[PDB]
């Protein structure tokens, strides 16, 4: 028994706990990063689609903080909320010491510091929450990056974290555009993967929970997706997978 | 006694729990660095971005100051840490000391680090090594390695277990006392050591090259293979 | 009755700080010598990489150039020993504008060694030579991470430290020359820990009292090579 | 109607037993502990029961259990039940009639609960460790048959002899005899009772400053 | 008994002739003609008049005397007569009884102890050197201790060695080490003995080390025999488990040496932890000699495909080189998936002949059943 | 369930029935399967079934005996069984919740990499949880695919009702259709 | 890729034949038919016969044969108890046929009741169950192959650097049973218990075989691990009937290699664990010293972990001498060396010395080990003498690869 603390090391030199953790999120949700152009979307999946939940906030899963950065959540709800406000304190203090937007590596890889330092010390418990976020700033514009408890950031043209996650990045590998891969071409294939992991047959709105940033509006801009027009993706959906079913 | 505590000595007075670090970096990756006649080369490998994922991310290599530059092998988030704290300590020390820094007192710093996040329990040590390279010996070229256990040395050419077992005793059985003629002898070195690592194709072998009196420069994927082709020709016509 | 220092044995004894006094055994073997003539240490090397730089290994180390110092453990304990040793050395001349003893640097050095258990750690699996020509004339003592030290006529100490320490015993009295010591000793390692002895798998130093600076060798093996 | 010999090994209780036995014509019946336990469901309980049987058809008897702690481990449940069974018949219905029992162990601890009550060993001897007249006296038993010479001073013997029990004590005079043998000696003398305290006393241990 | 094996396995009519010569000889074989074309009998068998009864026998009083015992219980003082084997009768056997006077009458095939019987594994037939790719040191090195000690003694019994009592295999999983004690076996003409460290360990108190005794006796009366215990680090480490299995290592260094004698049988012991085992284990006294078994290179590893490789149909595009070049990545057990998940592979294909790719799609498959961690 | 069928028949059914192909293409014939899923929804259902269509012996192993937890024969049980398997050859080893100590699992490995596929003997191990020790097991020699069971779907639910349907009556209109849609996810 | 199932049957018959129709419809018939017709002769030849077989024929029936068949009586086994010698004349005898029955019988008239005590094992007729003989009581099975039975091929000759050592054991188990005049004219009794204890391969077991070897009396071999029983008391019960049996001889010794395995001091805060063991240990520490006692049964012990036993087992009177093994020095490295190297086949020139001061504290099993090395170095060469060369690189194989 080497599993115990987060602090020790095993005779196969391995970190069952931070293992422990990975497979935390291993079921915590379906969140994805959309690999597309002109525009970049994060698309989430809640499991408390429920007939009495109220979602007072109109969103439990997308978390905005800047006017050019967002952020997507899936794990130990408490874990991602104190990580957000960490999030919001860094972007805070990075602005006030420069007077300048954070780049979007930057803050990223000092979350995943803090991560670590959590997972390194003793007493200490890591973080089981993996969160995608997305960013434009003056070095690299267009963003998009994936975290882990382990303090390990992954930067991804596509991703997606959570349950099944397997047949997601298959098909992302399988459906993968690139360059003139547009926000709706995005928006096209993160419903259909979606609706594959999922075990859902006309996946109902409320059950998706999608945010997006555009930059022809490049004073720049964080739009988050109504139920209409989710709806009106899921019928565009539907009637591809029809005429699909026509060209037999 | 058993392994079950960091400060706890085996019986024999063996620490087991160190010895867990070092073997935690032996899963990772091939990590090998010659310094030739007056350049010091590194190659990344075994990296395999596979699609969807980006190269850049990866960070193959960060430059801690002007003349030495590190990546370590085993887990990313302890070695970004490390790297962080030595430019760090690289920087302020030139900055604030009378007089500017040299490789070894950041050897000396990373290696003390080491020790000390290893000395005590409730502090885990870093499960990384890294294989360390200067440009001012008095102008001169040195490459160090460092490991979990807070220890450095020396080497003329260094490695690390998972390219240790194959590419260090090629090395061993290689290498001229005679420094590499030359910058390009020095790559092709390099470029033969990679040849004894897993792949060698290419698709994500990368390699950093310090003249010691140049600084810091970056190869192009165009050039490792066009340098990978020339060895595989040499390796022809020796027949 | 494992779990810490802080627990007496049955017996009396610590099976904490015992486990210390074994990890010496893992270490390399280290010779000293106290002779009217002069100092020495030899220390023992065993090749591990042609690769290696081989004074990269700090087996032998200076804290001054009155005194000598050698090692047997692991190498990062090691180098705190070394650091400390030369902290207090370098404070010690500094308050008092004069060489420290290297009798006052064995027990200065020790109240570091004398934290493992009883501040507010784990004892330094290392064990030390140290070699000093000073003020009571050519002095060479040991001490083991128990803390305890003992100036010494010559010792033996690291891996097959029993066998060499016994061989010397036999041929070793406190009224030697200093080369015949470094020859008994240069055999004694030629006997114990590889092969024909070179600068390679094996370090000397020796420091004298009208020599106070410079116990390291310099490829000056090359006589001990044609000699042993 | 029990009295129980407890003490470190080599005070000499079996030998009191003996003794006993040898003295007192009644019937006499010894065992040990391992002799109880068996295998078999029920067979300990029938031993005990049976030699208690025994015991009283021979009317006045005397019970000698020696390593009581076999069976008289705390309270594997077949040991306990013929140690259960060894207390109903050391109590007894029409308790013990003219059966007087007892006991001998090393180790009391592991007897405990209801084996060392008051009425089944109604006395506890303890044996301690020989005193230093008895130390002497203990030499002068055995050295009786040895043909010692008189100018021997077994009270300086004592004095050099301390912590030994009286085995340890049996042991330095077989070991003086088997000195004068290696001598070849007619006679052996003090020199020779000091060397075999000095083989016998103890390991002598390490050097005892060097030890951490 | 068994017969030769065909050389070729090709589809060839050097296969048919050797086999229709086989049939000629079976043929010709072919009990007919001879089923066509005293005292010693009538008297004794007269002596043991029938029904025969079978009875225990552990005493021998006199040279004619023994206690007997059937199996109901009841113990028989009876008289042996001349025609039974004196050496045979040892306690513990089984003897037949005349069923009139129970008087000893012979000795019996003994038939018993299931759980030996399991262990006298088989000859190890289907293990042979030439089914092992180019383990050069570890067979020199294993040919000095058990094989030739086993055959020919003359070299030690000349120059007056002790030939070495025991030898330690230590490798990776799959790199053969089972296969080169078993081949072992085969190439000797020694009885095979095998036993994995895992299961000596038993619940009751006694019974692990008994087994152990029930090994070597076991080894005894075979004479030339091979005792293999895989994975011994089981019982052998460092350190109520904790002393029944002290109790269990100390009965091994008791047979493997130890008190009294230990006849002929060799004993070779597999692990894959070598570093982990008890000093004693590796007590260069204890134990002679320890077998390295590292990971194939490149050149073992193309005999290995060359072994498994040999009974499958190929294509002309297959390269069994640039499979290798990688690393020592898969041992060669790994490599009889590459070849397995392969002839499956182009069976999927609907093709009964595989090519490169087929290798490629086994290649892969093999790799993505290896572990995570440390990214 | 459907996928199950046909993956099972070609490594058991498949092995059983036709021999000749394995020899004739020079491979060692398969020897484990593994399967995921929930618990039962057809597991053993699934293993009970092509024992009868093959007609070798069925060996049913539930995953309590196999966890005694306290040393009881783990080490030569599972010996036991294989021997007298071979005994009854042409047979199928069965066990499941294999989620339900390390010892006799080396001791099962080198078993499983130890006896001879000559007498049509496979095994066929099930589980029920997604489990580390699960990946684990997928090595040579032991396991070769990875049959899953899905949760069954709305027809799919349906014909599980169909098949206890029969003897059950029914009323004038009685639409097994519109009953099946209203558990969505539900176990078999 | 595309989707795809298995195969059809359809298929099957054309895709096994397809492009192998060469020779395989040919060979597939001859397998088979090789087979069968195997299965034949086998069946022809007939059964093979498991007769067990007799001895030689020339040694055996006789006449004499079906004289004792017709004529012995087949006597059965039973255990004598409580004489009743009611009226002293006829003393009647109750007897136990185990198995069996119970009876009260009588002797035969050739037997007299002064050859019968209680219990005595005793055979009686099947007809009247008469006490017809006397049998030797039944030693247990296992416990009678622990009789050594052979003397070892080992002298104290073999035995190097122990002088002392082996002076002193000698001294106390076999100087009594040689020489019994000196210690009894003296007035002494001699020590009866001996613990060997030292590092593993010091050469305590080759002490034994030596002792073994020049006892000339009953000599009994005992492993620790053996008297471990798994049924309760078993190993008591086994001690038991171990001393027992060494009392019928006329004086014996008695040789326990690695007691710890038993003799492990007694402990309770585990409330249960190893007391099996301890009961059978207890049962020993009362068969050396105490009631009863022992006569002369010198016990020879031998263990690696001297510190680990009972102190009352430990307590002398059980083991009277403590003698302590060292590793050998390089005076008794070189008597080693002169030992082991005498029965090999080398040159008669080689520096024994030289090997022994390049020895580190290595045991002497190291020793044996080393040399049998060098023998196999000369024999990897072929070579039928032995080189001074092979000892030394027998030297650094063992010494420095387990020293590395
Ligand atoms: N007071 C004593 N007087 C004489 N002899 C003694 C005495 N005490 C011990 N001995 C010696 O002790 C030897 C055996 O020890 P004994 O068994 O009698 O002691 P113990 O402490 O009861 O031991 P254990 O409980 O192990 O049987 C005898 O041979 C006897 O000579
Ligand atoms: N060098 C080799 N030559 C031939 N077969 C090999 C070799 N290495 C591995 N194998 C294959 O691996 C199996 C032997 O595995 P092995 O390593 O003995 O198991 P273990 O690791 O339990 O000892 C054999 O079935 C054989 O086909
Ligand atoms: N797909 C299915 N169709 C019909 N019945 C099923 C199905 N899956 C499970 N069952 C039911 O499950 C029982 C068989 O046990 P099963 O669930 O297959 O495995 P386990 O015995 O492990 O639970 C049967 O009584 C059967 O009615
Ligand atoms: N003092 C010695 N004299 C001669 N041979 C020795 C000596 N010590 C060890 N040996 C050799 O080493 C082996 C030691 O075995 P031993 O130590 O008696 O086993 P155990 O572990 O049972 O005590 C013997 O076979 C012997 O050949
Ligand atoms: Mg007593």
């Amino acid at each position: 028994r080497y599993d115990s603390r987060t602090t020790i090391f095993s005779p196969e030199g391995r970190l069952y706990q931070v293992e422990y953790a990975m497979e935390a999120i291993g079921h915590a949700g379906t969140c994805l990063g959309i690999l597309a152009n002109d525009g970049v979307l994060l698309a989430a999946e809640r499991r408390n689609i429920h007939k009495l939940l109220d979602e007072v906030f109109f969103s439990e899963k997308i978390y905005k903080l800047n006017e050019d950065m967002a952020c997507s959540v899936a794990g130990i709800t408490s874990d991602a909320n104190v990580l957000t406000n960490e999030l919001r304190l860094i972007a805070q203090r990075y602005l006030l010491q420069y007077q300048e937007p954070i780049p979007c590596e930057q803050l990223v890889t000092a979350l995943c510091d803090i991560k670590q330092a959590y997972t390194q010390f003793g007493g200490k418990r890591p973080f089981g929450v993996s969160l995608l976020y997305i960013g434009w700033d003056k070095h690299y514009g267009f963003q998009l990056y994936q975290s882990d408890p382990s303090g390990n950031y992954g930067g991804w043209k596509a991703t997606c974290i959570g349950n099944n996650s397997a047949a997601a990045v298959s098909m992302l590998k399988q459906d993968y555009k690139e360059g003139e891969m547009t926000l709706k071409s995005a928006l096209a294939l993160a419903i259909k993967v979606l609706n594959k992991t999922m075990d859902v047959s006309k996946l109902s709105a409320e059950k998706v929970e999608i945010a997006t940033l555009t930059r022809e509006n490049g004073k720049t801009v964080i739009r988050v997706l109504k139920q209409k027009e989710v709806e009106q993706l899921i019928k565009k959906h539907e009637e591809e997978e029809a005429k699909a079913e026509r060209e037999k | 006694s058993y392994d079950r505590a960091i400060t706890v000595f085996s019986p024999d007075g063996h620490l087991f729990q160190v010895e867990y670090a070092q073997e935690a970096v032996k899963k990772g990756s091939t990590a090998v660095g010659v310094r030739g006649r007056d350049i010091v080369v590194l190659g990344v490998e075994k990296k395999s971005v596979a699609k969807l994922q980006d190269e850049r991310t990866v960070r193959k290599i960060c430059a801690l100051d002007d003349n030495v530059c590190m990546a370590f092998a085993g887990l990313t988030a302890d070695a970004r840490i490390v790297i962080n704290r030595a430019r760090v300590e690289c920087q302020s020390h030139r900055l604030t000391v009378e007089d500017p820094v040299t490789v070894e007192y950041i050897t000396r710093y990373i290696a003390s680090l080491k020790q000390r996040y290893t000395q005590s329990n409730g502090r885990r040590p870093f499960g990384i090594s890294a294989l360390i390279v200067g440009f001012d010996f008095d102008g001169t070229p040195r490459l160090y390695q460092t490991d979990p256990s807070g220890t450095y040395h020396a080497w003329k050419a260094n490695a690390i277990g998972r390219g240790a077992k194959s590419v260090r005793e090629f090395l061993e059985k290689n290498y001229t006392d005679e420094a590499i003629e030359t910058d390009d002898l020095t790559i092709k070195l390099v470029i033969k050591a990679l040849l004894e690592v897993v792949q060698s194709g290419g698709k994500n072998i990368e390699l950093a090259v310090m003249r010691r009196d140049q600084s810091l420069k970056i190869l192009n994927p165009e050039e490792i293979e066009k340098y990978v082709a020339e060895i595989e020709k040499e390796k022809e016509e020796n027949e | 009755y494992d779990r810490g220092v802080n627990t007496f044995s049955p017996e009396g004894r610590l099976f904490q700080v015992e486990y210390a006094i074994e990890a010496i055994k893992l270490g390399s073997t280290a010779i000293g010598i106290q002779t009217s003539e002069g100092v020495c240490l030899a220390v023992e090397k065993r090749i591990t990489s042609p690769l290696m730089e081989p004074s990269s290994i700090e087996k032998i180390v200076e804290i001054d150039a009155h005194i000598g110092c050698a090692m047997s453990g692991l190498i990062a304990d090691a180098k705190t020993l070394i650091d400390k040793a030369r902290v207090e050395t370098q404070n010690h001349w500094f308050t008092y504008n004069e060489t420290m003893t290297v009798e006052s640097v064995t027990q200065a050095v020790s109240n570091l060694a004398l934290q493992f258990g009883e501040e507010d750690s784990r004892p330094f699996g290392v064990a030390l030579l140290f070699g000093g020509v000073d003020e009571k004339g050519p002095q060479l003592f040991h001490m083991d991470p128990s803390g305890t030290f003992v100036q010494c006529d010559a010792r033996a100490i690291g891996s097959a430290s029993e066998g060499a320490q016994s061989s010397l015993q036999e041929v070793y009295h406190k009224s030697m020359t200093l080369k015949e010591a470094i020859k008994s000793s240069l055999i004694i390692l030629k006997q114990v820990m590889e092969e024909k002895l070179n600068a390679t798998n094996i370090e000397l130093a020796t420091v004298q009292p009208g020599q106070n600076f410079h116990m390291f060798t310099k490829e000056e093996l090359e006589e001990v090579i044609k000699d042993i | 109607k029990g009295v129980l010999m407890y003490g470190p090994p080599g005070t000499g209780k079996t030998l009191l037993a003996r003794a006993c036995a040898a003295q007192t014509k009644a019937t006499f019946l010894k065992l040990a502990g391992p002799q109880l336990v068996q295998m078999f469901i029920g067979d300990g309980a029938k031993l005990v029961r049976d030699a208690f049987a025994l015991a009283k058809e021979k009317a006045p008897s005397i019970i000698f259990i020696d390593e009581l702690d076999a069976i008289g481990t705390k309270r594997d449940r077949e040991v306990q039940r013929t140690m259960l069974e060894l207390l109903n018949q050391l109590d007894g219905f029409q308790p013990n009639t003219q059966v007087k029992v007892i006991a001998a162990t090393n180790r009391v601890d592991i007897l405990d609960p209801a084996l060392l009550r008051s009425g089944r060993l109604d006395r506890k001897i303890e044996f301690p460790m020989p005193n230093e007249e008895a130390r002497a006296r203990i030499m002068q038993i055995h050295s009786r048959k040895m043909n010692v010479s008189p100018d021997v001073n077994y009270e300086e013997l004592a004095r050099c002899t301390d912590d030994f029990n009286g085995a340890q004590c049996k042991a330095v005079c077989v070991e003086a005899g088997m000195i004068a043998l290696r001598r070849g000696a007619t006679e052996l003398t003090h020199e020779d009772y000091m060397e075999g305290i000095l083989e016998v006393q103890a390991k002598k241990k390490a050097n005892l400053q060097y030890y951490a | 008994s068994k017969l030769p094996l065909v050389t070729p396995h090709t589809q060839c009519r050097l296969k048919l002739l050797k086999l229709e010569r086989i049939k000629d000889y079976l043929l010709m074989e072919e009990i007919r003609n001879q089923e066509q074309m005293e005292e010693e009998r009538s008297k004794v068998d007269d002596l043991r008049g029938t029904p025969m009864s079978v009875g225990t026998l552990e005493e021998i009083i006199d040279d004619n005397h023994a206690i007997v015992s059937t199996s109901v219980g009841s113990e028989h003082y009876v008289s042996i007569l001349s025609f039974v084997d004196k050496d045979l009768l040892e306690p513990g056997c089984s003897v037949l009884l005349n069923h009139k006077v129970h008087a000893v009458i012979g000795v019996l095939m003994d038939d018993t102890d299931p759980l030996v019987t399991v262990m006298k594994v088989e000859k190890a037939p289907q293990e042979t050197y030439a089914d092992i790719g180019g383990l050069d040191n570890q067979i020199q090195e294993i040919k000095e201790s058990v094989e030739l000690p086993l055959t020919h003694p003359e070299y030690y019994e000349e120059m007056g060695i002790k030939p070495p009592k025991g030898v330690i295999l230590y490798g990776p999983p799959g790199t053969g080490k089972t296969l080169l004690a078993k081949a072992v076996a085969n190439q000797t003409s020694a009885t095979f003995l095998r036993v994995v460290g895992s299961e000596l360990i038993q619940k009751y108190l006694g019974d692990g080390p008994k087994l152990v005794r029930e090994l070597f006796r076991v080894a005894e009366e075979h004479a030339p025999s091979i005792v293999f215990i895989d994975e011994i680090d089981a019982i052998g480490t460092k350190r109520g488990g904790e002393r029944e299995i002290q109790r269990t290592m100390l009965e091994l260094l008791n047979q493997l040496d130890g008190f009294d004698s230990r006849g002929d049988v060799k004993v070779i012991m597999a692990t894959n932890r070598i570093e982990t085992l008890d000093p004693a284990l590796i007590r260069p006294g204890r134990i002679d000699r320890k077998i390295e078994f590292p990971l194939p290179d490149e050149k073992t590893k193309k005999r290995i495909f060359q072994i498994h490789t040999s009974r499958m149909t190929l294509a002309d595009d297959v390269t069994l080189d640039d499979l290798i070049m990688a690393k020592d990545d898969l041992s060669g057990a790994d490599i009889k998936a590459i070849c397995t998940e392969a002839g499956l592979m182009a069976l999927r294909e609907r093709r009964m002949k595989v090519t490169n790719e087929d290798f490629k799609k086994s290649k892969e498959n093999v790799l993505y059943k290896k572990q995570e961690g440390t990214p | 369930l459907d996928k199950q069928i046909k993956e099972i028949k070609e490594v058991i059914e498949l092995p059983v029935k036709h021999p000749e192909l394995f020899e004739a293409l020079g491979i060692a014939q398969p020897k484990g399967v593994l399967l995921y899923g929930p618990p039962g929804t057809g597991k053993t259902l699934l293993a009970r079934a092509v024992a009868h269509h093959t007609d070798c012996t069925f060996i049913r192993v539930s995953g309590s005996e196999l966890v005694q937890k306290f040393i009881g024969e783990g080490a030569r049980m599972v010996r036991e069984l294989f021997v007298m398997a071979r005994e009854h050859a042409p047979s199928i080893i069965f066990m499941d919740e294999i989620d339900s100590v390390q010892r006799t699992m080396l001791e099962l490995l080198n078993q499983l990499d130890g006896f001879e596929a000559t007498k049509n003997i496979k095994v066929i191990m099930a589980t029920n949880r997604i489990d580390i020790l699960d990946s684990a097991l997928l090595r040579p020699g032991r396991i070769d695919r990875k049959i899953e069971f899905p949760p069954p779907n709305e027809e799919a639910r349906l014909d599980i009702l169909k098949i206890h349907s029969r003897k059950m009556n029914l009323t004038r209109g009685i639409n097994l259709r519109k009953i099946a849609e209203l558990m969505p996810g539900a176990s078999g | 890729d595309k989707p795809i199932r298995a195969l059809d049957e359809g298929d099957i018959a054309l895709l096994k034949t397809y492009g192998q129709s060469t020779y395989s419809r040919q060979i597939k018939q001859v397998e088979d038919d090789i087979q069968q017709l195997l299965k034949k002769i086998n069946e022809l030849t007939g059964i093979k016969e498991s007769d067990t077989g007799l001895a030689p024929p020339a040694l055996w029936d006789l006449a004499a044969d079906k004289q004792t068949l017709q004529s012995e009586q087949p006597l059965q086994v039973a255990r004598c108890t409580k004489i009743i010698n009611a009226d002293s004349e006829d003393p009647k005898y109750i007897i136990n046929v185990k198995q069996f029955a119970k009876f009260v019988v009588d002797l035969s008239d050739q037997v007299a009741p002064t050859d019968i005590e209680e219990g005595m094992r005793v055979g009686v007729d099947r007809n009247k169950y008469q006490i017809h003989i006397p049998l030797p009581p039944i030693a247990d099975p296992t416990v009678t192959m622990m009789q050594v039975e052979e003397k070892p091929d080992v002298t104290y000759s073999d035995v190097g650097g122990c002088k002392e050592q082996i002076e002193k054991l000698r001294e106390v188990v076999e100087t009594p049973l040689l020489h019994p005049e000196r210690f009894v004219n003296l007035g002494i009794e001699p020590p009866k218990g001996v613990l060997l204890f030292g590092p593993p391969g010091t050469g305590k077991t080759l002490c034994a075989r030596a002792v073994a070897n020049r006892t000339d009396a009953c000599f009994i071999r005992v492993i620790g691990s053996e008297l471990v029983q798994k049924y309760v008391g078993e190993g008591a019960r086994m001690v038991r009937e171990l001393f027992e049996m060494a009392r019928t001889k006329k004086a014996c010794l008695i040789f326990f290699d690695e007691i710890d395995a038993i003799g492990g001091a007694r402990f309770d805060d585990g409330a249960g664990g190893d007391n099996e063991v301890q009961r059978t240990m207890l049962e020993l520490i009362n068969q050396l010293d105490g009631f009863d006692p022992r006569g002369n049964i010198k016990v020879l012990m031998a263990t690696n972990r001297p510190d680990t036993l009972d102190p009352a087992l430990m307590r002398p009177g059980r083991l009277d001498r403590k003698i302590e093994f060292s590793l050998p020095d390089l005076e008794g490295r070189t008597h080693i060396f002169k030992i082991h190297a005498r029965s090999m086949s080398v040159e008669r020139d080689i520096r024994f010395e030289l090997l022994a001061r390049l020895c580190p504290n290595s045991t002497g099993a190291e020793i044996r080990s080393v040399c049998t090395e060098a023998g196999m170095f000369a024999i990897r060469a072929r070579r039928k003498i032995a080189t001074e060369k092979d000892f030394l690189e027998a030297v650094n194989k063992v010494i420095k690869s387990y020293a590395k």
